[PDB]
RNA sequence: CGGCCCCCUGGACGAAGACUGACGCUCAGGUGCGAAAGCGUGGGGAGCAAACAGGAUUAGAUACCCUGGUAGUCCACGCCGUAAACGAUGUCGACUUGGAGGUUGUGCGCGUGGCUUCCGGAGCUAACGCGUUAAGUCGACCGCCUGGGGAGUAC
RNA sequence: CCGCAGAAGAAGCACCGGCUAACUCCGUGCCAGCAGCCGCGGUAAUACGGAGGGUGCAAGCGUUAAUCGGAAUUACUGGGCGUAAAGCGCACGCAGGCGGUUUGUUAAGUCAGAUGUGAAAUCCCCGGGCUCAACCUGGGAACUGCAUCUGAUACUGGCAAG
RNA sequence: AGCUAGUAGGUGGGGUAACGGCUCACCUAGGCGACGAUCCCUAGCUGGUCUGAGAGGAUGACCAGCCACACUGGAACUGAG
């Protein structure tokens, strides 16, 4: 249908932002893990600067104010502004003790 | 204003069949009595006339069958807008066969099977079901 | 050799001046194992009763219609209430390819090779109804024939 | 408890799976090749798995165990044209010749099982000899010999 | 011989033509047959044209800028 | 857009006779008109009445109620291009059951046209409903849509 | 290829409320925590942690990131604009798209036939050797797209015209 | 949303392996452009890869065909290149 008005102006497709907005077609990136507390977030300022909050899950809450961490994407469906989660296990940054199950989640070594 | 006589001809029967009328009656043309005749030929109307001389009118009477419409989907796939020309090998078979469709080709005017049989393809324009 | 195959069952719920009455409703199509299929809607206060219900719903409105060796004589396009539903032949090596509710009408009514697709709403009843309604008027060469006036052998070629 | 479809169809699944000690990439490639095959799909991979180099030692006679089947796969024991064959996905193909290795000839344990398969059952092909450790190939597996307890449909329509 | 067959639009460029040919293609992905007003540079022997003719047109060897066409026919006698 | 009259003038419709012989339809851009409010200049200003003042109810009332009253509402010449500018339904055509009517003609006490109101058959939608003035089947073209807020918002 | 030896040295990853495959006990009291979605923690959490078992995969297994489909969710195939997003406030008008009916002619669009041309590897089919397979390889087909020549005139183009 | 002045063409000369405002002198006053001129942003292209029932969409590493480059920017010599 409407055929004329097609060809004289095309159909264009509807872009499609990426849930991601910081550091796009990287999975992990890097950061400084300032303020590692409220109430159980970091504002990672990246390799460049994007400056995103991340939620930190486990254990680990004596991390250091400036040290590096790996950031995944993933949304926390309960805070606002959290599209972002740390990678506990990547270096500088301790893994979550006392949790022998879900050996891939936080990094832990087994016994 | 009108720019398809022959859509035109074609809604007029779709309504008529399904109004369940006599006859109906339009202004006339040579492509207008080809197409209807080569209804006839397939076998979904009795008889088409023309009657006048300043004015041909192709009166034609409409068929029914049980009760029911003989007709069930007639549609232009070649609309004055927006025209459509199918080659011999890529011609459409409507309804796996059991349909029909017009084509307009170069030995005049024919129906797909026709088409095929004859060896020649042009502009098809209708689908009647 | 009649098959039973549920496809729906709801929890519907009305509302009254004491509280809440809550009711099941189920939607299930029955058939033969070839060409009759029939579809029913209960709905009572409990879920067996609401299943016996719509089966002898769907053995009392079974409609019939036929076929051609497991397949559709012609694809068609069944529309309602919002749903559009694609029925298409298929050669002999392809299965049973349709949705959910499709699938199991297909399955109910007996055929082997049809491939399908529902376009428009998801809903269990719409697209039971549109692809019986689409069954329904589908319709086979001998009977375009003799609505033609033409033979079996004119129309095939 | 019972399981809808898709639950049962696993179930089979993974019945064939664990009754052939197949992994599941294997049966995904083999599905994927059945797909690509002529004709029919399901009851053709089962041919295929019925092709299985294990199975078709186990249901020769050489191992009442598909387990100890394998395991003389992988130390050599069958010779297809004189060649050794160490891969126990290896396809036969029919009226075909297969023997056994002279170093397997020590044999007592699976032959005393080879006489128990004889009390069991007989199929109609893969004559075996456990004199001349010999065998050969009769012709293609029919659809009625092969077992019970499989459904094609349900396989296909949980891997299509 | 293989010649094409245009419409002029000027002929004011001191002994220099210019063509325009149109044409009917079926859209690849609309199917609606549209114009394509494909323009040349055409170059003559004596200013035998005016404004608005038909001609036929050659491809010859470059003559001058984008500019490798002479003129064999016009069928208007402009 | 309605007190009457005069003058100037547009458009519509009807029954017929003659002529031009497709001069036709939508229109991106452009042009014109475009309710009320408001703006500029010059007038006028009865009544109404934004703003504002006073008195009242109220816990408070910067509101709804009264007392007054500026702008505006009135005229002329130019801007203002916005409205729930709606039939929430773009324009031009073809065909497809009927009742109840209204207005306005023309022809033979009756026939056919133009516009319009209400309900309903088929048909169409999710239903409400539309339904010969279709939201039925179609044809031509333009405009607009594609989750809400942000936002008809910033540059 | 041949021998020898103590099976000798050779196994984990995610999940068990549902979607989606499979359960109990203890800690636990909106607390730490889980979570793709519905979302869970009310001193009894089949949903957090620990124990067993099972589930799924397997020298891999989870997580993240990127693309297509599902999504008819940019609709040519394959959608709408009365009330859900969406008919410019209305009219006139240029380019442009469409054009009532018949005759003569052109084949520009259209179709038919023929020829040349689409590098080679991938892709599809038939075979071969890699212990089978992955891999590579022979033949066929596909690459139907493009260009040139000869014919047709039903229709859409143009002119002469009624 | 207008751009272009060697701009577009012609005549004569030069030069290039080679036609040609390629380059000069004189004339003509034009050429392109809503079928998108000009300007801005992005980007090596194709056979192909992935995905899709299809039409399409995304993507050009490793395998090949073509183009451009060798800190950046200008050049010319040798050489058939
Ligand atoms: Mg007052």
């Amino acid at each position: 249908a409407t055929v004329n008005q097609l060809v004289r102006k095309p159909r264009a497709r509807k872009v499609a932002k990426s849930n991601v907005p910081a550091l796009e077609a990287c999975p992990q990136k890097r950061g400084v893990c300032t303020r590692v507390y409220t109430r159980k977030v970091c504002r990672v300022r990246l390799t460049n600067g994007f400056e995103v909050t991340s939620y930190i899950g486990g254990e680990g809450h004596n991390l250091q104010e400036h040290s590096v961490i790996l950031i995944r994407g993933g949304r926390v469906k309960d805070l606002p502004g959290v599209r972002y989660h740390t990678v506990r296990g990547a270096l500088d940054c301790s893994g979550v003790k006392d949790r022998k199950q879900a050996r891939s989640k936080y990094g832990v070594k087994r016994p | 204003s009108m720019q398809d006589p022959i859509a035109d001809m074609l809604t007029r029967i779709r309504n008529g069949q399904a109004a369940n009328k006599a006859a109906v009656t339009m202004p006339s043309s040579k492509l207008k009595v080809a197409i209807a005749n080569v209804l006839k030929e397939e076998g979904f109307i009795e008889d088409f006339k023309v009657e006048g001389d300043t004015k041909p009118e192709l009166e034609l009477t409409l068929k029914y069958f049980q009760g029911k419409a003989v007709v069930e989907s007639i549609q232009r796939v070649s609309r004055p807008g927006l025209r459509i020309y199918k080659r011999k090998d890529e011609l459409p078979k409507v309804m796996a066969g059991l349909g029909i469709a017009v084509v307009s080709t170069s030995k005049g005017v024919m129906t797909d099977r026709a088409a095929r049989q004859a060896g020649l393809g042009g502009e098809i324009i209708c689908y009647v079901a | 050799e009649l098959q039973e195959k549920l496809i729906a069952v709801n929890r519907v719920s009305k509302t009254v001046k004491g509280g809440r009455i809550f009711s099941f409703t189920a939607l299930t199509v029955v058939g033969d194992g070839n060409g009759r299929v029939g579809f029913g809607y209960g709905k009572a206060r409990e879920v067996p009763a609401a299943i016996q219900k719509a089966m002898e719903k769907a053995r009392r409105n079974m409609i019939n219609v036929a076929l051609n060796n497991g397949t559709l004589q012609h694809p068609v396009k069944g529309v309602h209430t919002g749903s559009r539903v694609f029925m298409q032949p298929a050669s002999e090596g392809t299965g049973i390819i349709a949705g959910g509710a499709m699938r199991a009408v297909l399955e109910v009514a007996g055929v082997h090779n049809v491939l399908a697709k529902a376009y428009g709403s998801t809903n269990p009843i719409n697209v039971v109804r549109a692809t019986i309604d689409g069954l329904e008027n589908m319709n086979s060469p001998e009977m375009v024939a003799a609505k033609r006036g033409k033979s079996v052998e004119e129309i095939l070629g | 408890p019972r399981i809808s479809d898709y639950g049962v169809q696993l179930r089979e699944k993974q019945k064939v799976r664990r009754i052939y000690g197949v992994l599941e990439r294997q049966f995904r490639n083999y599905y994927k090749e059945a797909a690509r095959l002529k004709g029919n799909t399901g009851e053709n991979l089962l041919a295929l798995l019925e092709g299985r180099l294990d199975n078709v030692v186990y249901r020769m006679g050489f191992g009442a165990t598909r387990a100890e089947a394998r395991q003389l796969v992988s130390h050599k024991a069958i010779m297809v044209n004189g060649r050794v064959v160490n891969i126990a996905s290896y396809q036969v193909s029919p009226n075909d010749v297969v023997s056994i290795r002279e170093k397997a000839k020590k044999q007592s344990r699976v032959k005393a099982a080879l006489e128990l398969a004889e009390q069991r059952e007989k199929p109609t092909w893969l004559e075996v000899d456990a004199g001349k450790m010999e065998g050969t190939f009769k012709r293609k597996p029919e659809r009625s010999d092969l077992s019970a307890d499989i459904n094609e449909h349900l396989i296909v329509e949980l891997y299509s | 011989i293989r010649t094409l067959q245009g419409r002029v639009v000027s002929d004011k460029m001191e002994k220099s033509i210019v063509v325009a040919i149109e044409r009917f293609v079926k859209h690849p992905i609309y199917g609606k047959f549209i114009k394509r007003t494909t323009k040349l540079h055409v170059h003559d022997e004596n200013n035998e044209c005016g404004i608005g003719d038909v001609v036929e047109i050659r491809e010859c060897r470059p003559l001058s800028k984008t500019k490798s066409w002479t003129l064999v026919r016009v069928v208007e006698k402009a």
